[PDB]
């Protein structure tokens, strides 16, 4: 198989398009001078996440290809937006697929699904990390960040916008370098040499909580907890898993390029042997996916679906295995918001783990008749993509081949897909690959009454994106790690469109302005994942020949009807149709 | 005007209206979908129509008596989305069954504003035939003359 | 041939000088501890340009090298200016030959250079930067920007500067990470979940002249169109191409070290064979160079020579190719301000294919015989440095080992080289490399008067800068493709001396405060190119030993007399010399 | 004194026998480092109990304060070694000292939420209504941090 380097990076509260156009395009732009490249495609999501796979020739060196691809990247580093960099970008080799699955579970029930996935990022992962030959370690959760969920109604009665919170938030929550008494170079006769500390970073909500943010002119003090609540919680809520339908939390383990697959696992275990002994009471380690005995499902929803509706998806499959096959599988551990595509709110996977192979007599009971009955048994779910299996068509790509725009590229792929469907003794299952349009809430700030009133426009567009999308500020250390510190409105004000009047800006004379005084908002249809394939604009398009057809006629036909498309769609063939 | 969510039939038309089938959206109102469906955002299968541009979809729908100034969660209305997006003819089919010429969404705009801002300048005729306020104002106070003013189409100020 | 390792980083609007001292020395001192590292040579020219090329023994595995390099650079990322870092630092490891020259014409005369560079830059070079074997590719032309050309009385008449102008691009031409509504962490049972839109790049020029700058008191709008003239225009002027005398564009492609000429030649018709099915109508290919067949010809003019003297000259070159060698020569690629030795207004490039050789019979009809008629036609052309080659001396370095400075180590090259005037029997005709000083413009800003005026440094310096030298902003969508934003007078008040005291800056008290209040000038001479060798300064003199006699004979006889310069001129050998 | 350093560093380590030979060897009860802290300093700051004893009883002044104006009751109330601020509190230690800063050991142990030993000093006479130099008593630090098990002990 060809050796493929992935590239990651995330922009927190960012769309599709604001991360394709400040990000991706950016990095992609600069990837030349790589050496035996074939292909290059890339993903950009509202999630606020790149996904940027670069396909290398047979026999090139993983090693050579990352090294390259890593220090192109670096060059590129400062074309990219602070928040990018802020988050820290990935370059990876590694397979698709997980080595294993580390699960942890709480039998106490001392510890929610959060605290076990701060728990395993805190004192598990980075471990897991530099372990021999693991090159990909996902976290089936989000590890802990200090979370200021501010109230608009609070900070409005004080006369405060979230750039008061993020200014002094970076003011108190502080490492500074002090000096010394007495060092060098130092007067003769000195005796004394002390160092200096002034502020360190805040260690708890409490110290958090009182954060001053301002004093009244009667005297009484504005605290940080006055205008938002401190708590700790995640980084982010995407992603929350379940063993056996109890909360849990996990590791994913990716097999690094030309790694040794056994003696890397026993390493994990052996550093998990490690660990063990200072785990708080109640935790314990399950292992619910190890690479017959395993085969996962996977769960995709189509783009605009919730958590809610992925979870009721997840939960039939999970009380699939362990009602009607509980003589056959030992575990499920089942994950929401991460599929084995990659991210998503409307994706999911479910790592199902048999018992004994012995256990399991006859034909009827091992992982290719088990997966064949599941698939049969989650085929008629409703709006949703529900398969199961262990470890033949064609994959191609729709090109923008002269900056026609996503809207002109979706009517010509339609068309490619609907004279397709006209051909059912060729290609079936003619489908795209990636998601369809969602609605999206487009908002204009009003330049002319944003300057009659005073009211700067990046307090307006850090007021609206910290609050509705959340802002990571600085870091602070708990419990001796460094974490970070986001900034975010609380739940309840930012759920409706209503709630956007709810928030008000300072202008340059003090007076407290609503949003409502200089915006205006519309429904709109925007992606909300958008796809690229070398550098230019794409649409991914997967099918398969009809019965008994080899797919070389089947992709000769697929390349006759793309000729027939307007002026400027272009096409390519990728993956293993390459 | 503002139209509640729907099941399951409704949801069918409404990915139709969407897509553009014209064959089934005929077979799901023979056999008594809502023609006034609507969807977290609030648009209805005419809402959907207009904005994607299938003219025969807001024919149909139409003929079965859509909702022509049904009302999305923000105050936008069909032909707010079809004047919008340069969609003559379904601007045209709107008007001719009654749809409000001068309707004000939450911001004050109107389809009038809405092609002024795209330049649809065969739009801006036709809705100032169908008798547009020309001197309507949104929140901010701008005219249609305004909107050409700022966008330098002299073409527009002309028809203005 | 030695494989050799080349940085290359921009910095517009600054002179040689400005470039050496917070580029190029920054990037030296770090370039230490690379393995098998022979010499290294560096150019800072008032391009606003540094390039700095590092030569490796004889068997150095160059994918290693560029590796070590890249690694100290990164040491030295972080000191570099802003205005630097955005450009996009590079490093690459090629030959400094062409493999081939791909020509792009339009047939129909539908598109102007500029817009056939602007194609190429967008559609077509960056693929070709991508393919394996390709280590550098130049483009013969520039990218298209969005270019604001201001004009100082009307900013002046509205109380403006161009620091008002680059806030507005900033705070108007921007992409917004907005957030969701319903995002997660959401309350519990939502179901409505979208992406927030707000601000996007603008596309065009329409919307760039839209930008809000300022509301009058009185109510009316003062728009970026009301202080500027806006198009679409390339990143820089500097580089402009014709193919048999019409308006053309092309990619000049270097090999990288060790490729196959042949199969990446090959790669590079397959990739260019995908794009031509979209071009506009008109535009076509054409091959004027391919690596007998062909040739080149340099043309080099004295420092200050501007592009206008320089066509003319590559106007004498074609002239004589299409008229006088016209049953021998086909097509002439000619390319003004960029050269054999880097780039520069003063600096050209004529490449000339051949017909077949079936229909050139005969010897003095033959490559060598062609380029031998050439340059002595080409003898008598004055103030050029025209000769035609087809592809005994020395290379020699003239280092200042004790900080003389550059004036210092001129004088030290001039009596070196009055002295191998005198040995015609050993030396002939001993010539510098580079370029000669020349007058340049010394302004010098009172701190006293800013300082008693309110008027601030950075308000200062960066109205002179832009105005003058232009300023990259932020970017902007172009037909779907991120390109720059440059900020710049128009050319109509940038032209005399006089046009400084045009350009107006507003104090702190509100009052506009005219460049001539705070300034005062004088000419001065100041190199327009400064080489450094291994660290330090130096100039490059190179030469041929006399008939007859071996270069080791030549060689020691510059020895001798390069010992008897003033103190603290060193030398050392390079190159063909090493 | 070459005694009273080996006493420094063996009451900063908590070397109890080490200790008592260097007392019975006549080394300096009072010694101090260039910080200004003395025995009783350091046994006080590092909770060693038994060492607090021993040098008190060998007459250690029990009110010694660094350069900074900080008494070992100081540093035993900010870092909640209750038992020796009842030892310092019995040899008569000053339940009211000041620094330079105006910072009383009540101070210190409400901002730490120290209740037992607040308790401790408000039952030997320490005066709840003290302000520091900002103006701020045990009572605005108990608003300030939030606690409200000490905001009710202070009343």
């Amino acid at each position: 198989a060809p050796p493929a380097v992935t590239i990651s990076a995330s922009y927190p509260g960012a769309d599709a398009k604001t991360v394709q156009d400040t990000v991706t395009q950016v990095i992609e732009q600069n990837m030349n001078g790589i050496d035996n490249l074939m292909y290059m495609s890339s993903n950009s999501d509202s999630t606020g996440t790149v996904q940027i796979t670069l396909t290398f020739e047979s026999g090139t060196d993983a090693d050579i290809a990352q090294v390259q691809v890593q220090n192109k990247l670096q060059l590129a580093m400062p074309l990219l937006p602070q928040e990018v960099q802020q988050q820290g970008v990935s370059v990876e080799k590694s397979s698709s697929s997980f080595l294993m699955v580390v699960g942890v579970i709480n039998t106490d029930g001392t510890m929610t699904q959060e605290d076990i996935s701060d728990y395993v990022a805190a004192n598990m992962k980075d471990a897991i990390s530099r372990t021999s030959g693991v090159g990909d370690v996902q976290l089936f959760g989000s590890q802990y960040a200090m979370r200021i969920w501010m109230n608009p109604n609070e900070l409005n009665k004080f006369q405060l916008t979230p750039v008061d919170v993020i200014t002094a938030i970076k003011a108190q929550n502080a490492q500074v370098a002090a000096g010394q008494l007495g060092g060098t170079p130092p007067v003769k006769g000195q005796q004394l040499n002390a160092s200096i500390i002034a502020q360190t970073r805040l260690t708890s909500t409490e110290e958090f909580g009182k954060i001053l943010l301002k004093v009244n002119q009667d005297g009484s003090r504005v605290l940080l907890r006055d205008v938002a609540k401190i708590e700790l919680g995640g980084e982010n809520y995407d992603i929350i898993a379940e063993f056996n339908g109890q909360p849990a939390s996990g590791l994913g383990i990716k097999l690094a390029t030309g790694a040794n697959a056994l003696d890397t696992a026993a390493a994990i275990r052996a550093e998990l042997a490690k660990m063990e002994p200072f785990f708080p009471s109640g935790l314990k380690i399950v292992y619910p996916y190890d690479t017959q005995g395993v085969f996962m499902t996977m769960v995709q929803l189509p783009a605009g679906a919730t958590q809610e509706r992925t979870q009721k998806v997840l939960n039939e499959v999970t009380h699939y295995y362990l009602t009607k096959e509980k003589n056959n599988v030992e575990s499920v551990f089942a994950v929401n918001g991460f599929g084995f595509a990659g991210r998503g709110q409307n994706t999911g996977i479910a790592f199902v783990s048999l018992k004994d192979w012995a256990d399991r007599p006859g034909e009827e009971n091992k992982v290719e008749a088990i997966t064949m009955r599941a698939t049969r048994a989650f085929s008629q779910i409703k709006d949703a993509m529900v398969f199961a299996f262990n470890l033949t068509g064609f994959d191609f790509e729709l090109i923008d081949q002269a900056g026609l725009g996503h809207e002109k590229l979706t009517q010509a792929r339609n068309q490619l897909l609907a004279e397709a469907a006209k051909h059912p003794d060729m290609l079936t299952s003619v489908r795209p690959n990636g998601l369809e349009d969602t609605p999206q809430f487009k908002i204009d700030i009003d330049q002319e009454k944003a300057q009659a009133l005073g009211v700067s426009i990046n307090d307006i567009n850090t007021t609206l994106g910290a609050a509705w999308g959340g802002s990571y500020v600085n870091d602070f250390i708990d419990r001796g790690r460094v974490k970070k510190v986001y900034v975010m409105s609380e739940a309840k004000y930012r759920m409706l469109p209503d709630d956007i009047g709810d928030w008000y800006v300072r202008a340059a004379d003090g007076q407290m302005v609503p949003f409502s005084a200089f915006s205006s908002s519309r429904w709109e249809y925007g992606s909300p994942r958008l796809e690229r394939y070398n550098g230019l604009p794409s649409m991914e398009i997967l099918g398969q020949a009809a019965p008994g057809k080899s797919t070389g006629e089947a992709m000769e036909l697929m390349e006759q009807l793309a000729s027939k498309l307007p002026t400027g769609v272009g096409y390519d063939w990728t993956g293993m149709s390459y | 005007h503002h139209h509640h969510h729907g099941s399951d039939l409704g949801k069918k038309l409404l990915e139709a209206a969407r897509a553009g089938r014209d064959d089934e959206v005929r077979i799901l109102m023979a056999n008594g979908a809502d023609v006034n469906a609507a969807d977290v955002v609030g648009w209805t299968p005419l809402h959907l129509a207009a904005y994607w541009g299938h003219l025969e979809i807001v024919e149909v729908l139409l003929k079965n008596g859509a909702d022509v100034n049904a009302y999305d969660t923000l105050g936008s209305t069909p032909l707010h989305l079809a004047a919008h997006f340069g969609h003559l003819e379904i601007v045209e089919v709107l008007l001719k069954n009654g749809a409000d010429v001068n309707a004000k969404d939450d911001n004050g705009i109107t389809p009038l504003h809405l092609a002024a801002n795209r330049g649809h300048l065969e739009i801006v005729e036709v809705l100032l035939k169908y008798g547009a306020d020309v001197n309507a104002q949104d929140k901010f106070g701008k005219t249609a003359f305004d909107i050409s003013i700022n966008n330098g189409n002299e073409d527009l100020a002309e028809i203005l």
